[PDB]
């Protein structure tokens, strides 16, 4: 009938430390956690990944915000469960998310 | 304060103060009077005659 099938909720893919940090962000949307994001090249304020831009991930957003914050604190290290990060929906093929955050001390698994 | 950091994405640290430092060194005063080895010789005021 109705079986609550309760699971666990490990954004973790690793035994890596997620490091955090603050920056300012100008989102223009609502945005959940587990959102990538990238640095915009003309204010070089900090905005939700497009998923075209290749190469612009930059970090994990960490704790929802909008577009009324001014400064977001977003992962910038560690691994992360392929299936936990929200991807935005432009991106349509798994191997340029998966390659997207390669440079940084972000990865995929 | 401590305003809402949650236990997944803890953050800032805090900093140690300090920074005073003042001197005030000398002072002095010494107010010397006399004996009047002369005086003892008449009665005071006191001492009822």
């Amino acid at each position: 009938t109705s079986k609550e099938t309760f699971t666990h909720y490990q954004p973790q893919g690793n035994s890596d430390p997620a490091h955090t940090a603050t920056a300012p962000g100008g989102l223009s949307a609502k945005a959940p956690a587990m959102t990538p994001l990238m640095l915009d090249t003309s204010s070089r304020k900090l905005v939700a990944w497009d998923g075209t831009t290749d190469g612009a991930a930059v970090g994990i957003l960490a704790v929802a915000a909008d577009q009324t914050s001014t400064t977001l604190t977003f992962y910038k290290s560690g691994t992360f469960r392929y299936e936990d990060v929200l991807w935005p929906e432009a991106a349509s093929d798994e191997t340029k998310k998966r390659t997207a955050f390669a440079g940084t001390a972000i990865s995929i698994v | 304060m401590a305003l809402y950091v949650s236990p997944i994405v803890s953050g800032e640290v805090i900093r140690s103060r300090g920074g005073s430092t003042s001197e005030f060194t000398p002072g002095y005063v010494k107010p010397k009077h006399e004996v009047n080895p002369q005086m003892t010789l008449r009665r005071l005021p006191d001492e009822d005659p």
